[PDB]
RNA sequence: GUAGCGAAAUUCCUUGUCGGGUAAGUUCCGACCUGCACGAAUGGAGUAACGAUUUCCCUACUGUCUCCACCAUGAACUCGGUGAAAUUGCAUUACGAGUAAAGAUGCUCGUUACGCGCAGCAGGACGGAAAGACCCCGGGACCUUUACUAUAGUUUGGUAUUGGUGAUUGGGACGGUUUUCUGAUUGUUCUGGUUAUCUCACUGUGGACCGUGAUCCGGUUCAAGGACAGUGCCUGAUGGGUAGUUUGACUGGGGCGGUCGCCUCCUAAAGGGUAACGGAGGCGCCCAAAGGUUCCCUCAGCCUGGUUGGUAAUCAGGUGGUGAGUGUAAGUGCACAAGGGGGCUUGACUGUGAGACUGACAGGUCGAGCAGGGACGAAAGUCGGGACUAGUGAUCUGACGGUGGCUUGUGGAUGCGCC
RNA sequence: AAACGACUGUUUACCAAAAACACAGGUCCGUGCGAAGUCGUAAGACGAUGUAUACGGACUGACUCCUGCCCGGUGCUGGAA
RNA sequence: CCCUAAACCGACACUGGUGGAUAGGUAGAGUAUACCGAGGCGAUCGAGUGAAUCGUGGUGAAGGAACUCGGCAAAAUGCCC
RNA sequence: GGGCUUAAGUUAUCCGCCGAAGCUGUGGCAACCUGUGUGGUUGGGUAGGGGAGCGUCGUGUCAGUGGUGAAGCUGCCGGGUGACUGUGUGGUGGAGUUGAUGCGAGUGAGAAUGCAGGCAUGAGUAGCGUGUGACGGGUGGGAAUCCCGUCCGCCGAUUAUCCAAGGGUUCCAGGGUCAAGUUUGUCUGCCCUGGGUGAGUCGGGUCCUAAGGCGAGGCCGACAGGCGUAGUCGAUGGGUAAC
RNA sequence: GUCCGAACCCACUUCAGUUGAAAAUGGAGGGGAUGAGUUGUGGAUAGGGGUGAAAGGCCAAUCAAACACCGUGAUAGCUGG
RNA sequence: GGGGCCUUGUGGUUCUGCUGCCGCAGGAUUGGCCAGUGAGAAAUGUUGCGUGAAGGUGAAGCGUCUGGGAAGGCGUACCGGAGUGGGUGAGAGUCCUGUAACUGUAAGCGUGGCACUGGUGUGGGGUUGCCCCGAGUAGCGUGGGACUCGUGGAAUUUCGCGUGAAUCUGGCGGGACCACCCGUCAAGCCUAAAUACUCCUUGGUGACCGAUAGUGGAUGAGUACCGUGAGGGAAGGGUGAAAAGUACCCCGGGAGGGGAGUGAAAGAGUUCCUGAAACCGGUCGCAUGCAAGCCGUCAGAGCCUGUGUGGUGAUGGCGUGCCUUUUGAAGAAUGAGCCUGCGAGUUAGUGAUGCGUGGCGAGGUUAACCCGUGGUGGGGGAGUCGUAGCGAAAGCGAGUCCGAUA
RNA sequence: UGAAUGUAUAGGGGUGUGGGUGGUAACGCGGGGAAGUGAAACAUCUUAGUACCCGUAGGAAGAGAAAACAAGUGUGAUUCC
């Protein structure tokens, strides 16, 4: 039988065109009034996963290019 | 993960939606249609650039990273504004 | 906490104390009350009779014993026949003192010992038999309850079955008395509450009759109820009666106690890092100034003089470099002040981030330069909160504001996305 | 002679026969009969071919003398501003 | 045909369990017990041998619970008038 | 440990030797690096990673081979760095199977208190299930244990006799001694063959009902089913004619 | 629901057995033995249920939820191989 | 849309009543386009085909050699629309059974199809005044279920309980809802084929098993046996080509053996092919009764043998099992009495992701299915991956996104 | 024929007209409907509408001739791949 993908891998995840995996950053959803301007910028962005994580995403990914 | 919650969860969802009547432009640059039509190809049409390859029956969209030194005559679908530019430079056109 | 009872089937201390019994009595039985922690239908205190119940004593009686002996028998033992069992890594399987997974036939150093049988005894082979029940850890089961979530049952009201006519009580329709109105209303319709009636709805019932010569059942009828009850659906309550489950880890075993994230110091062995239920403390804030900027100032202590005034309030002179101070722990800092004061302000910004620090990662931290638009300063310049480092919570789901990217035929709507 | 249970009985077949259970007696609560209670989805049935001197539940446990104070908590019963 | 069993229930040709009927004599209250009757059996490995020891019985000087957790077991008592 | 001071004790110092799978010499194997004439470095190893193989079975193809003896089994003589093996040589055996090269695996066992069978160990050991037998004669290949007889002992509210339940031919006669019988056995409740059970009255049915079961219709229940009327069964009882 | 005591029913003590004669018995005593007695035959109650003079006892020789089959090759961060 | 209202059209008529002495309908052998045993508003005899169940025919070899036996060897011929097998005393194309090919089928309830009989039967155009078009239904509320959708923005669909519509200028659907547009006409019914399956029947097949395997079952197998019952549930295959199964004699009561016969073989004698290991013995060689032994190993005398290598081994040195699990086990931690057999990394996906290798290459590749009753081959490009990325997306595009066209 | 009873029905008496009963390996349709398991606990969810069960077929069944899709053209019953 085929291989299903992880759901939430696949929501949560990105494969460049290069094959780096990509998050979003983590942290940045509520509590942001104590956060300074320049926090709320470090967590804004999109983060590059380690190898280690990239390959456990790829995995859980079954061929599904991510979002 | 072992308990740890997993990255899978601690990663915040990416948002967003998809468009339910997304079209893909197949894409055709200006080096790929001079390589392929180098015998100054005088009117390109969807039906040559998928005997060359283009990967038919979709809209056939061409792009322009490329120098294009001959004249052509694409009638295709959609192109991008550095793509015409190249074109009508070079003494083409483009249709549709 | 009464009557009564009490070192008791209850008394920890405890062999309480006294008295009886014995030559000697932690037991006994009668008392004391100092009841750790008696007590009146989970009955209190008694009680003739009863007991293969528990306890103490006397007598009789005895191999229970001093202290065993002897006799006969079924096994044991020899011969003939028949003929198992658990167990079993191995074998040509000593002792001593050692050594080693800390208890050796098997290793070391020594000592002793001819080969093989038979009857015996149980010190060892950590002997055999049962993948320890005790303990802990994982799972299960059943039990309990004011654990959680449900549920049968019981119960509430609505509504359907369910109709007829009334009164007695509230809200309008509605005009046309009042006085659209603070206040009164009536009639003409409509709609709630409550309540009493009526009866080929219904009740599964009391009598009679018939099916039938049947204590079932049904039909007819009478009586009694009666739109109630019953039942369906919806709904609130109740519900260990029942069901599924949860009930953390660390830990010099576990339990009890304590602890769990963050910050500072020491341990920590002069980078960084470094454990223990190691040694000390803090944090879950606070401040519209205690932020920004600009300018100004120097403290604590000590000595001397001085109304109230004293060690110490305010004042003067002298001395005094950090010992004062720092919103808040501690350390590192800070007198060039980052400490004290005045002026003006909102940078406690929007779009960014070269380049680094630090973590397995999520993440945490620093940051030049630039644009926009500001504050302060004559300018140089500084300003993306606070001398620094704690004052915090991923994701999911939902919410509000903005935006308008998307919207399933189109236009809206609605929903979603983005910030 | 003391403790316990009044007694005859009953019980852990296969480690406990007892001071445990039962018991006669006692009290409280429920039940007006299609009873309450119980088995069952129901019809039915037991209760009982019984009718409060009866029946069901609870605790106590012959007999003698007795059985005190507390309704705040919980439960039950009644009441409904 | 077996049938208070070698034939049934116990895996056995198993010192266990199995309902009913008949059931004489003497001693005796007796269907207890002893010895016998009607009738039936000698039991399904034997032969020996004074071992220790274990089981099962027997007797015991003087003492008489000194035993032991405890008079456990045994002994004594026992019937009729 | 023996023993040692007449050091074989302690200490300073000197001269020798012993001593490992270390080093060196010699011979073989292997991995890797290197310019590729050389040479250098390396080769303990659990979990584990990588590489290359042996053996078994099936099978495509080619070459075959086999009663002048395949497989299997079992000796001897050999071979390889290993799993293993000989195209050496016998024995047993009686119908298949070898080499090359591919292909496919139910492809390798010493452990699982593993499963099945066979067989050891304990061991000629414990036991042979309450007891009283003795003798004379007989039978027989064989007799404590079979038959007959005589003594003796045992049971006798049962070790007797007859039923029910249950068993099912064990009953009788004759033949038998592999097995079974806790020994022996000529004997048997065993084996083999044949035979044996006679009812108007006995015990049951043809008669009766109890508890209880089933139950025409029926009532109840989503279905499945529950209950029950009329009935109809059901002895452990009633009724019923022989000694 | 008297007394002593056989049958009968029981199972208090002790010894033996404990690879037993026996997966609970045997020897010696012991309790009840006209009663809430005991026993034969047939029947009824069935597994979250039965029944229980109540021990969580018993329900076909292991019952804090029988046995058989099925879901099923349940699952086991554990032990073995 | 239909009914109605009309302008016409019914198969050529014997020539009946009614509507109007117009027309309508019954009528009757006869055409007849047709249509038929089907779901089709229906269902009743005679004639044309190959066959299944049984059968029939079915080709073509001898001679020598060794052997118990020829299918083997050697020589030499034949058949083949037949060389697939299986038998026969050993390995057969021509010995047997068959096979190829052809043929028969009477019969079937035969069956399938055809002809005949026989049985059954037209519309087109206009019109809209009117009439009809499936009701406790659709909807709605509520409590549940199914849909990717787990109550939600909840369409569509469904059950219980309430409530309850329009009906053509109408109803329903297009994911709340409304409008328009597009589609469609629910609340009546029947319908072959492609699909699923095998207790059975017939034929065939297997890099499937070969008696601990394969069914539990190659035999009295759901039997023996166990359980009250539901239920559980085995083990045991092989003489030889042919019984020619050992006449007769001897020891013995027999059993068993010894001679002899049968047979190629009897050490193939029925417990019978082959006959391994554990295990139990006889014989021979050496060692062993002064010795402390994880049982071996290295050194090594003597003896035996010499089939000149083998067997044995006095005596000396060194030396604490195997596995598991462990910081650490010879361990007095676990498991194993012994041998033989059996017993654990498999398989399936046009799964995911690497690598090796082969093909093709800016392309690669098919899936279902169709053809090949002749297979493993050919077709099939639907799809799918590569061919452009960036963004939540509109979109833009070698760029894109955040941003101010920074 | 017609009860109570008036209509009449229930019922009763004929007649025998037709059908039913039960079995069956898999497949079908309609209905009822687990748990172990997974989620490293667990309750939503999962397992799974599976196991099992009830009713009931046929040689196949079910479905089926648009109150359908589509999205601007169009497709034209159902089933199956
Ligand atoms: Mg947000
Ligand atoms: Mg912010
Ligand atoms: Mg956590
Ligand atoms: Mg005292
Ligand atoms: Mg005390
Ligand atoms: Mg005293
Ligand atoms: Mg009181
Ligand atoms: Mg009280
Ligand atoms: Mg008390
Ligand atoms: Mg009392
Ligand atoms: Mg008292
Ligand atoms: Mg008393
Ligand atoms: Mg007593
Ligand atoms: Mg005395
Ligand atoms: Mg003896
Ligand atoms: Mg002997
Ligand atoms: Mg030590
Ligand atoms: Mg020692
Ligand atoms: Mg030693
Ligand atoms: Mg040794
Ligand atoms: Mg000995
Ligand atoms: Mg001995
Ligand atoms: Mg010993
Ligand atoms: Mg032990
Ligand atoms: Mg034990
Ligand atoms: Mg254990
Ligand atoms: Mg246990
Ligand atoms: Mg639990
Ligand atoms: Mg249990
Ligand atoms: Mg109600
Ligand atoms: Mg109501
Ligand atoms: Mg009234
Ligand atoms: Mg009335
Ligand atoms: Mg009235
Ligand atoms: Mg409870
Ligand atoms: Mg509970
Ligand atoms: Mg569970
Ligand atoms: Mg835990
Ligand atoms: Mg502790
Ligand atoms: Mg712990
Ligand atoms: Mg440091
Ligand atoms: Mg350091
Ligand atoms: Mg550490
Ligand atoms: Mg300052
Ligand atoms: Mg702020
Ligand atoms: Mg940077
Ligand atoms: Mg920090
Ligand atoms: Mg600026
Ligand atoms: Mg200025
Ligand atoms: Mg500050
Ligand atoms: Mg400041
Ligand atoms: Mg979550
Ligand atoms: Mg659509
Ligand atoms: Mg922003
Ligand atoms: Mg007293
Ligand atoms: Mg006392
Ligand atoms: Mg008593
Ligand atoms: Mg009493
Ligand atoms: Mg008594
Ligand atoms: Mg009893
Ligand atoms: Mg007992
Ligand atoms: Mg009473
Ligand atoms: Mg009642
Ligand atoms: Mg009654
Ligand atoms: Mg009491
Ligand atoms: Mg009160
Ligand atoms: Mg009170
Ligand atoms: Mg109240
Ligand atoms: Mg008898
Ligand atoms: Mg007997
Ligand atoms: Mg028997
Ligand atoms: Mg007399
Ligand atoms: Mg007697
Ligand atoms: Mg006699
Ligand atoms: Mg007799
Ligand atoms: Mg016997
Ligand atoms: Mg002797
Ligand atoms: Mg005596
Ligand atoms: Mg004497
Ligand atoms: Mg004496
Ligand atoms: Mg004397
Ligand atoms: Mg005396
Ligand atoms: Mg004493
Ligand atoms: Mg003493
Ligand atoms: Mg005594
Ligand atoms: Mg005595
Ligand atoms: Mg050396
Ligand atoms: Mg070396
Ligand atoms: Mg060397
Ligand atoms: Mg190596
Ligand atoms: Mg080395
Ligand atoms: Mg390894
Ligand atoms: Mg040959
Ligand atoms: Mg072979
Ligand atoms: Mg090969
Ligand atoms: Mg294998
Ligand atoms: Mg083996
Ligand atoms: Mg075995
Ligand atoms: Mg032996
Ligand atoms: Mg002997
Ligand atoms: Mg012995
Ligand atoms: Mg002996
Ligand atoms: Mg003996
Ligand atoms: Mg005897
Ligand atoms: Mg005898
Ligand atoms: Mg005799
Ligand atoms: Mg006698
Ligand atoms: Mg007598
Ligand atoms: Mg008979
Ligand atoms: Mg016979
Ligand atoms: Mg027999
Ligand atoms: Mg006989
Ligand atoms: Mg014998
Ligand atoms: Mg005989
Ligand atoms: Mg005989
Ligand atoms: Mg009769
Ligand atoms: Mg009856
Ligand atoms: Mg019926
Ligand atoms: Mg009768
Ligand atoms: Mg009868
Ligand atoms: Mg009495
Ligand atoms: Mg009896
Ligand atoms: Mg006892
Ligand atoms: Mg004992
Ligand atoms: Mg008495
Ligand atoms: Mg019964
Ligand atoms: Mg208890
Ligand atoms: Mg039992
Ligand atoms: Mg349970
Ligand atoms: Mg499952
Ligand atoms: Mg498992
Ligand atoms: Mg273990
Ligand atoms: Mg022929
Ligand atoms: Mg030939
Ligand atoms: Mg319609
Ligand atoms: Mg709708
Ligand atoms: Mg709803
Ligand atoms: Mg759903
Ligand atoms: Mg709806
Ligand atoms: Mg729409
Ligand atoms: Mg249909
Ligand atoms: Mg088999
Ligand atoms: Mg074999
Ligand atoms: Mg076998
Ligand atoms: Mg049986
Ligand atoms: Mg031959
Ligand atoms: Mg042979
Ligand atoms: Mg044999
Ligand atoms: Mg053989
Ligand atoms: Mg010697
Ligand atoms: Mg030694
Ligand atoms: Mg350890
Ligand atoms: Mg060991
Ligand atoms: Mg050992
Ligand atoms: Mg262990
Ligand atoms: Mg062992
Ligand atoms: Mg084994
Ligand atoms: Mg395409
Ligand atoms: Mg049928
Ligand atoms: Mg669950
Ligand atoms: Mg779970
Ligand atoms: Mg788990
Ligand atoms: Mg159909
Ligand atoms: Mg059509």
């Amino acid at each position: 039988p085929k291989m299903k993908s992880h759901s939430g891998t696949k929501k949560r995840f990105k494969v460049t065109g290069s094959g780096k995996v990509t998050a979003r950053k983590a942290g940045k959803r509520h509590l942001n009034e104590h956060k300074s301007s320049r926090v709320t910028r470090r967590l804004t962005g999109e983060t590059v996963l380690s190898k280690g994580e990239a390959a456990k995403v790829k995995k859980l990914l079954a061929g599904h290019p991510g979002r | 993960a072992g308990g740890q919650m997993p990255i899978h969860m601690q990663a915040p969802k990416l948002g967003g939606f998809h468009n339910p009547f997304r079209t893909e432009y197949q894409v055709v640059n200006l080096d790929k249609v001079e390589a392929l039509f180098p015998k100054g190809g005088k009117i390109t049409v969807d039906d040559l650039v998928s005997v060359g390859a283009v990967r038919d029956n979709e809209l056939v969209k061409v792009l322009g990273t490329g120098e294009l030194t001959v004249k052509v005559d694409l009638v295709v679908d959609a192109w991008s504004k550095s793509a015409q530019e190249k074109i009508e430079k070079a003494g083409g056109s483009v249709t549709k």
